[PDB]
Protein backbone atom coordinates (compact mmCIF):
# COMPACT_ATOMS: atom_id res chain seq x y z
CA UNK A 1 0.00 0.00 0.00
CA UNK A 2 1.03 3.60 0.69
CA UNK A 3 3.91 4.45 -1.66
CA UNK A 4 1.69 7.12 -3.18
CA UNK A 5 1.18 8.22 0.41
CA UNK A 6 4.85 8.16 1.36
CA UNK A 7 5.97 10.01 -1.75
CA UNK A 8 3.22 12.52 -1.01
CA UNK A 9 4.70 12.75 2.49
CA UNK A 10 7.84 14.54 1.25
CA UNK A 11 6.27 18.00 0.87
CA UNK A 12 9.06 20.39 -0.01
CA UNK A 13 8.64 23.45 2.24
CA UNK A 14 6.15 25.85 3.81
CA UNK A 15 5.17 29.51 4.15
CA UNK A 16 4.21 31.06 7.52
CA UNK A 17 0.54 31.03 8.43
CA UNK A 18 -1.77 31.23 11.41
CA UNK A 19 -0.10 34.12 13.23
CA UNK A 20 -2.22 36.22 15.56
CA UNK A 21 -2.31 39.78 16.89
CA UNK A 22 -3.99 40.99 20.08
CA UNK A 23 -4.57 44.47 21.47
CA UNK A 24 -6.16 46.63 24.07
CA UNK A 25 -7.31 50.19 23.76
CA UNK A 26 -9.72 52.16 25.88
CA UNK A 27 -13.23 52.35 24.47
CA UNK A 28 -13.17 54.35 21.26
CA UNK A 29 -9.45 55.15 21.32
CA UNK A 30 -9.31 54.87 17.54
CA UNK A 31 -7.96 51.35 17.88
CA UNK A 32 -10.53 50.13 15.37
CA UNK A 33 -9.58 53.07 13.15
CA UNK A 34 -5.91 52.12 13.23
CA UNK A 35 -6.52 48.42 12.67
CA UNK A 36 -8.80 49.08 9.72
CA UNK A 37 -6.26 51.52 8.31
CA UNK A 38 -3.55 48.85 8.33
CA UNK A 39 -5.30 46.75 5.69
CA UNK A 40 -6.43 49.95 3.97
CA UNK A 41 -10.14 50.09 4.81
CA UNK A 42 -11.16 53.56 5.94
CA UNK A 43 -13.16 52.23 8.89
CA UNK A 44 -14.51 48.93 10.12
CA UNK A 45 -17.30 48.58 12.67
CA UNK A 46 -17.22 49.97 16.21
CA UNK A 47 -18.96 47.39 18.36
CA UNK A 48 -18.90 45.68 21.76
CA UNK A 49 -16.90 42.66 22.79
CA UNK A 50 -14.10 40.99 20.89
CA UNK A 51 -13.87 42.08 17.26
CA UNK A 52 -12.00 40.49 14.39
CA UNK A 53 -10.22 41.78 11.28
CA UNK A 54 -7.43 40.90 8.83
CA UNK A 55 -3.94 41.72 7.84
CA UNK A 56 -3.45 40.78 4.22
CA UNK A 57 0.32 40.51 3.91
CA UNK A 58 1.98 40.14 0.53
CA UNK A 59 5.59 39.16 -0.15
CA UNK A 60 6.87 39.73 -3.65
CA UNK A 61 9.87 37.47 -2.98
CA UNK A 62 7.70 34.43 -2.28
CA UNK A 63 4.88 35.94 -4.38
CA UNK A 64 2.68 34.97 -1.45
CA UNK A 65 -0.38 36.51 0.14
CA UNK A 66 -1.34 35.47 3.66
CA UNK A 67 -4.07 36.47 6.10
CA UNK A 68 -2.73 37.37 9.53
CA UNK A 69 -5.33 37.07 12.27
CA UNK A 70 -6.33 40.24 14.14
CA UNK A 71 -8.26 40.05 17.41
CA UNK A 72 -8.97 43.61 18.47
CA UNK A 73 -10.45 43.55 21.96
CA UNK A 74 -12.85 46.19 23.22
CA UNK A 75 -12.49 47.95 26.54
CA UNK A 76 -14.03 47.17 29.92
CA UNK A 77 -13.02 44.31 32.19
CA UNK A 78 -16.46 42.73 31.82
CA UNK A 79 -15.15 41.01 28.68
CA UNK A 80 -11.99 39.64 30.31
CA UNK A 81 -13.25 36.09 29.83
CA UNK A 82 -13.16 36.53 26.07
CA UNK A 83 -9.38 36.56 26.37
CA UNK A 84 -9.67 33.03 27.72
CA UNK A 85 -11.56 32.68 24.45
CA UNK A 86 -8.97 34.67 22.49
CA UNK A 87 -5.77 32.71 23.27
CA UNK A 88 -4.73 29.06 23.24
CA UNK A 89 -1.49 27.43 24.33
CA UNK A 90 -0.60 26.73 20.71
CA UNK A 91 -1.67 30.25 19.72
CA UNK A 92 0.59 31.81 22.34
CA UNK A 93 4.00 31.37 20.63
CA UNK A 94 2.62 32.98 17.45
CA UNK A 95 1.02 36.06 18.99
CA UNK A 96 2.13 39.67 18.58
CA UNK A 97 0.65 42.10 21.10
CA UNK A 98 -0.03 45.67 20.10
CA UNK A 99 -1.35 48.28 22.51
CA UNK A 100 -3.17 51.58 22.10
CA UNK A 101 -2.42 54.83 23.92
CA UNK A 102 -4.14 57.99 22.70
CA UNK A 103 -2.70 61.29 23.89
CA UNK A 104 -6.14 62.90 23.93
CA UNK A 105 -6.31 61.65 27.52
CA UNK B 1 58.57 36.82 -7.08
CA UNK B 2 57.56 34.47 -9.89
CA UNK B 3 55.06 32.81 -7.57
CA UNK B 4 53.66 36.17 -6.48
CA UNK B 5 53.27 37.43 -10.04
CA UNK B 6 51.67 34.12 -11.03
CA UNK B 7 49.13 34.60 -8.26
CA UNK B 8 48.63 38.21 -9.35
CA UNK B 9 48.01 37.43 -13.01
CA UNK B 10 45.68 34.63 -11.94
CA UNK B 11 43.60 36.96 -9.81
CA UNK B 12 43.70 39.54 -12.61
CA UNK B 13 42.22 36.93 -14.93
CA UNK B 14 39.64 36.36 -12.21
CA UNK B 15 38.86 40.09 -12.17
CA UNK B 16 37.17 39.92 -15.57
CA UNK B 17 35.03 36.90 -14.70
CA UNK B 18 34.03 38.59 -11.44
CA UNK B 19 31.30 40.63 -13.11
CA UNK B 20 30.14 37.76 -15.32
CA UNK B 21 29.71 35.58 -12.26
CA UNK B 22 27.92 38.46 -10.53
CA UNK B 23 25.35 38.67 -13.30
CA UNK B 24 25.16 34.87 -13.23
CA UNK B 25 24.28 35.14 -9.55
CA UNK B 26 21.65 37.75 -10.32
CA UNK B 27 20.00 35.77 -13.11
CA UNK B 28 20.02 32.66 -10.94
CA UNK B 29 18.36 34.64 -8.18
CA UNK B 30 15.82 35.45 -10.89
CA UNK B 31 15.43 31.87 -12.06
CA UNK B 32 15.39 30.34 -8.59
CA UNK B 33 12.80 32.75 -7.21
CA UNK B 34 10.78 32.13 -10.36
CA UNK B 35 11.08 28.36 -9.93
CA UNK B 36 9.87 28.84 -6.37
CA UNK B 37 6.87 30.77 -7.65
CA UNK B 38 6.78 28.11 -10.33
CA UNK B 39 6.76 25.77 -7.31
CA UNK B 40 9.07 22.99 -8.47
CA UNK B 41 10.31 20.27 -6.13
CA UNK B 42 13.91 21.38 -5.64
CA UNK B 43 15.81 18.09 -5.44
CA UNK B 44 17.46 16.82 -2.26
CA UNK B 45 20.68 17.26 -4.22
CA UNK B 46 19.66 20.87 -4.88
CA UNK B 47 22.34 23.22 -3.56
CA UNK B 48 20.71 26.25 -1.99
CA UNK C 1 -27.90 55.30 22.09
CA UNK C 2 -27.75 52.53 24.63
CA UNK C 3 -24.59 50.40 24.61
CA UNK C 4 -24.45 48.69 27.97
CA UNK C 5 -26.75 45.66 27.71
CA UNK C 6 -23.78 43.30 27.78
CA UNK C 7 -23.07 44.39 31.34
CA UNK C 8 -26.84 44.44 31.90
CA UNK C 9 -26.73 40.73 31.15
CA UNK C 10 -29.06 38.67 33.36
CA UNK C 11 -26.81 35.62 32.98
CA UNK C 12 -23.41 37.28 32.69
CA UNK C 13 -21.09 37.05 29.69
CA UNK C 14 -21.76 33.31 29.42
CA UNK C 15 -24.53 33.73 26.85
CA UNK C 16 -22.17 35.88 24.83
CA UNK C 17 -19.25 33.52 25.28
CA UNK C 18 -21.17 30.39 24.31
CA UNK C 19 -22.19 32.28 21.18
CA UNK C 20 -18.57 32.94 20.33
CA UNK C 21 -17.91 29.32 21.28
CA UNK C 22 -20.23 28.12 18.53
CA UNK C 23 -18.22 30.27 16.14
CA UNK C 24 -14.88 28.79 17.12
CA UNK C 25 -16.46 25.37 16.81
CA UNK C 26 -17.88 25.74 13.32
CA UNK C 27 -14.83 27.27 11.69
CA UNK C 28 -12.56 24.77 13.42
CA UNK C 29 -14.48 21.82 12.06
CA UNK C 30 -14.55 23.58 8.70
CA UNK C 31 -10.79 23.92 8.48
CA UNK C 32 -10.45 20.32 9.59
CA UNK C 33 -12.76 19.23 6.80
CA UNK C 34 -10.70 21.42 4.49
CA UNK C 35 -7.31 20.27 5.68
CA UNK C 36 -7.28 16.60 4.72
CA UNK C 37 -9.17 17.47 1.56
CA UNK C 38 -6.69 20.24 0.79
CA UNK C 39 -3.96 17.64 1.30
CA UNK C 40 -4.68 16.28 -2.17
CA UNK C 41 -2.90 19.26 -3.75
CA UNK C 42 0.37 17.58 -2.76
CA UNK C 43 -0.15 15.29 -5.74
CA UNK C 44 0.96 18.01 -8.13
CA UNK C 45 4.03 18.87 -6.10
CA UNK C 46 5.55 15.43 -6.74
CA UNK C 47 6.45 15.06 -10.40
CA UNK C 48 6.40 11.77 -12.26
Amino acid sequence: SSILSEVSTRARSKLPSGKNILVFGEDGSGKTTLMTKLQGAEHGKKGRGLEYLYLSVHDEDRDDHTRCNVWILDGDLYHKGLLKFAVSAESLPETLVIFVADMSR
Amino acid sequence: TSDAVTFITYVQSLKRKIKQFEKQVELYRNGQRLLEKQRFQFPPSWLY
Amino acid sequence: FYRNALTRMPDGPVALEESYSAVMGIVSEVEQYVKVWLQYQCLWDMQA
